[PDB]
């Protein structure tokens, strides 16, 4: 049985809202404020308080395409359809955390970030650590924690951490000022995956720690992060073009960004 | 409130209607299946 | 059991396990390319269709769905599992006992789970790139599995085709070597050499229409079969011949063909082929036939029909073949009436106790 | 039926069309040129015609005309069923019920006519160039035209001389 490199397979897709999607594009629809209600006078005219202004967010539904040319002892089809069907998995991770505008669905980091506090609608809010290079240095985790509560307690009921592993690393290397290791205090327990009580993701296409990178993030992405896609996998086994190679063509197509800007916070290691 | 509401299409992709008579009609087709057919009339009659 | 828990974590659980690559290619190089790698199957999969069965149930099976009926259904099934070792049922259950829906999915394009305990949580239905994954995590499990017995393979069944997979080859290409010889090759009737005074030269285009001539109208055809043909100086007639004329692969095929019918285990005097004569008299040759690779086949698939469909029922039903009123095991009756019925000895209501009678 | 009318405006309404074109050809080459092909048709026909019926209408197949017998006719008319896929049998009704007259008409010399709906309106008996356009349209329906069995076509038989061609 032929053999590979085992890669990541966590791919923000279990966290987020996936939707069978069959047309063109998905259209979700957000208002973007509140109804404004007041408390009435006794004596007042009391007309046309306000009215949600509605917002129409488009999921384009890209689509991902690889091309391999096939060019006894292990059977190419099987193995290759194993392959492709794992960078599919794969290579959307990197499209619904950092992905950009053109031809492929925008990450929910490339989504113009402002500091929260002046929060407004189009942008997603961050809490900032401290010193540049890493966490703070005097008090450790308070950015974590004040991530935790700085987002909201509805979307607070089932929201996850998202980092990649070298992140989840310098968190777990976080320790009290006699070194007893803050989160899982033991050298003999692991993984506890249950940071501040919230699950955590170890999704490896997020940046790590640097002097402004947003390597943390937190949220109910079931709320936040809407992929739409198509279920199922082309699979054109061709025989033509190149006697020599098969040259299979396997398309999925997916597409997603945020639906809610409130749902997703970062941390920004910086100041 | 302009997003909220999307227009109804119509149910088929309707063309220009152009015309049908073609000649096909009043000629005489062969079912064949060839690269040529080669028809055989008579330019002048015997002598008599 | 225990050994399966291990097995499954080897080769991977929750993912799909494809099995043999070449079986969506020997059914068209191997059951629509050859005459006797056709007929094979279409001998078998028609007479497993014809042996009535004991039992309700059989009423679905009577009529599983819309334009596939019964005998329709186990030539499909058996077609399956004699082409690649593996039988496949869908079962529809609006209602929760006896589902009313029975369809024969083609094993080409079907894909097996192993699951965490080793036996089977998942089958994939793989058409295009498009999946449906059934699930077998519950008690009705709504794919039957039928296996040929395979000893290397946890998963699949073997294949007589793929058995006789070289045989297939050799009688593809013996018989096609035939065609395309008779499609290129250039055998003349002869020569006419043409030196000249040099060791080369032409003949003229005003000669040679004269040579034509001669030749197109007294010399070739049936009519002019023989002419004492009148040769000057220069010319010079050499008659060629032909010198393998017949039987061109003519025997390596002929054993070739009689070793597609040996996988399949069909006897060579039911097919068609030639050959010595092994069985006598069609009597034992089709007794031989429904004996040694029909209802050992049979009653492999109605065991399990009986214990799949009893799956989805109360009670647990047996479903086995007749072996009786099927007319080729006649002489296997003739055998046991004509024994039982001279043995004067013993009396009469003993003796239809023996040959299945009720008793009187 | 409803596929008929399709088929018809296809090849052509109200024209003639005449099928195997050698036919003529291959019995001179094939029934009174070898003994093989000879004997063969004389063994079948002859046969058809010594089994005896069961049913009045008898009576018009033990005597159909003048100098051609009940197992002379049979014999005429297998021997061009064998021989060009096609059988014939033009009726004389001078009275309503019964016509007292059958007549093999031989197969090289008759063509069909598709007309409206695609099942036949018309057949041509064709000699020289003289024709007489045989009529469909009624529902006696003068002339019973046997077909062997032919997948590819639609108006004639196989004629299995032309399978041994």
């Amino acid at each position: 049985t032929i053999r590979g490199v085992l890669r990541s397979t966590a791919s923000l897709r279990q966290i987020a809202s996936v939707v069978n999607v069959e047309a063109t594009s998905f259209d979700v629809l957000v208002d973007k404020t509140d109804m404004g209600s007041g408390w009435a006078s006794e004596t007042a005219a009391l007309s046309e308080t306000a009215t949600p202004q509605i917002d129409r967010i488009t999921i384009p539904l890209h689509e991902l395409a690889a091309m391999p040319k096939a060019s006894s002892a292990f059977d190419i089809e099987t193995w290759l359809a194993n392959r492709i069907a794992d960078k599919f998995a794969r290579a959307e991770a990197a499209a619904f955390i950092s992905g950009d505008g053109v031809d492929k669905p925008t990450g929910f980091l490339t989504k113009t970030k402002v500091a929260n506090g002046a929060w407004a609608w189009g942008s997603l809010g961050y809490v900032a650590t401290g010193a540049a290079g890493d966490f703070a240095a005097v008090n450790a985790s308070d950015a974590v924690v004040d991530l935790v509560y700085a987002l909201g307690a509805e979307y607070r009921a089932n929201a996850s951490f998202v980092m990649n592993s070298k992140t989840a690393g310098a968190v777990r290397k976080m320790k009290d000022a006699d070194g007893r290791f803050l989160w899982a205090d033991s050298l003999a327990a692991g993984e506890p995956a249950r940071l501040m009580g919230y699950p955590v993701l170890i999704a490896e296409d997020m940046p790590d720690i640097a002097a402004n990178a947003y390597a943390i993030a937190f949220g109910d992405f079931g709320n936040g992060y809407t992929i739409a896609e198509r279920p199922d996998l082309r699979v054109l086994r061709d025989p033509f073009s190149a006697k020599p190679h098969v040259l299979f063509y396997a398309s999925k197509r997916v597409g997603g960004d945020v639906s809610d800007f409130a749902a997703i916070k970062l941390l920004k290691f910086a100041a | 409130g302009g997003y909220l509401v999307d227009p109804q299409t119509s149910e088929t992709i309707r063309g220009v209607l152009r015309s049908t008579a073609s000649l096909r009609q009043i000629a005489s087709v062969v079912n064949v299946e060839a690269t040529s057919f080669d028809v055989l009339v008579d330019k002048t009659d015997m002598g008599s | 059991s225990v050994t399966g828990r291990i097995v499954a974590m080897a080769s991977g659980a929750g993912r799909p396990v494809w099995g043999p690559r070449d079986t969506v290619s020997l059914m068209r190089t191997g059951f629509a390319g050859n005459p006797v790698g056709f007929r094979s199957v279409k001998l078998i999969a028609e007479a497993t269709a014809a042996v009535p069965l004991i039992c309700p149930v059989l009423d679905l099976l009577r009529r599983p769905n819309a334009g596939q009926g019964r005998a329709e259904l186990f030539e499909a099934l058996i077609g399956q599992i004699l082409l690649s070792g593996n039988g496949y049922l869908e079962a529809v259950c609006p209602e929760p006992g006896v589902p009313r829906e029975l369809h024969v999915l083609r094993s080409d394009r079907m894909a097996v789970v192993p699951g965490a305990d080793g036996w089977p949580v998942g089958y994939d239905y793989t058409v295009g790139g498009r999946k449906h994954r059934f699930d077998m995590t519950g008690h009705p499990d709504p794919i039957c599995h039928i296996k040929s017995f395979h000893p290397t393979d946890d998963h699949y069944g073997l294949s007589p085709m793929q058995a006789a997979a070289v045989a297939l080859d050799v009688h593809n290409a013996a018989s096609a070597w035939s065609k395309a010889l008779l499609d290129n090759a250039a055998r003349p009737s002869g020569a006419i050499i043409y030196k000249g005074a040099d060791g080369q030269g032409v003949l003229a285009p005003e000669q040679y229409e004269r040579l034509i001539f001669e030749m197109e109208t007294h010399h070739q055809g049936a009519r002019n079969a023989g002419r004492p043909m009148l040769l000057e100086g220069g010319l010079d007639w050499k008659p060629m011949g032909f010198s393998p004329s017949d039987m061109e692969f003519h025997e390596t095929k002929a054993a070739a063909a009689r070793e597609i019918a040996l996988a399949f285990g069909v006897p060579p005097m039911l097919i068609g082929i030639p050959g010595d004569a092994t069985y006598a008299n069609y009597a034992e040759a089709n007794r031989a036939f429904y004996r040694l690779t029909v209802l050992p086949l049979l009653t492999r698939v109605s065991a399990a029909l009986a214990w799949w469909l009893s799956g989805y029922l109360g009670a647990q039903i047996e479903l086995k073949p007749d072996l009786d009123q099927v007319p080729a095991l006649a002489v296997e009756r003739d055998q046991l009436w004509a024994r039982i019925g001279a043995a004067g000895f013993l009396s009469n209501s003993e003796k239809r106790v023996l040959l299945g009678l009720p008793p009187t």
